[PDB]
């Protein structure tokens, strides 16, 4: 029946089209300008990039953290 | 050599060698698992087609450039509801970087001979 206190807004995914385009920066020559740091873990090697946070750095797979 | 692509692509789908998609292309080319790199073309891609070019032209990775995205998508076997007839509507896949463990094939050498020159 009728409850007073309003319901909780559910999480909607912030889908970002071509998220690989942000991870890298393609060069004029056959090379790279990789902006993001790669996770220096054992579980994930050179494949997984770290997160570019505004007061830290965080890996999304193995949950590794590096701070300023 | 198009029916060669059909066999190698299906011996990588079945046995699950391919790291399909550009995020997983970037995975297979950072780990360097690419025994091949297939590419579809003629899509409004200013930066995306240069990404795959500079990644493939980094060290050793080959390049198959087929024309149509929907055509590669219809080969890579994504959407066929009512198989008796035609595929209904399939998304246009671009980068299916095969790491073909299933070299139990006629089609491995004929593509490797098409890359020999």
């Amino acid at each position: 029946k009728s409850y007073t206190t309003p319901k909780k807004n559910k999480h909607k995914r912030k889908k970002v089209k071509l998220a690989v385009l942000k991870y890298y920066k393609v060069d004029e020559n056959g090379k790279i300008s990789r902006l993001r740091r790669e996770c220096p873990s054992d579980e994930c090697g050179a494949g997984v990039f770290m997160a570019s946070h505004f007061d830290r750095h965080y890996c999304g797979k193995c949950c590794l953290t590096y701070c300023f | 050599v198009n029916t060669a692509l059909q066999e190698v692509l299906k011996t990588a789908l079945i046995h699950d060698g391919l790291a399909r998609g550009i995020r997983e292309a970037a995975k297979a080319l950072d780990k360097r698992q690419a025994h091949l790199c297939v590419l579809a073309s003629n899509c409004d891609e200013p930066m995306y087609v240069k990404l795959v070019e500079a990644l493939c032209a980094e060290h050793q990775i080959n390049l198959i450039k087929v024309d149509d995205n929907k055509k590669l998508g219809e080969w890579v076997g994504l959407c066929k509801i009512d198989r008796e007839g035609k595929p209904r509507k399939v998304v246009g896949c671009s980068c299916v970087v095969v790491k073909d463990y299933g070299k139990e094939s006629q089609a491995k050498d004929v593509i490797e001979e098409y890359f020999k020159c």
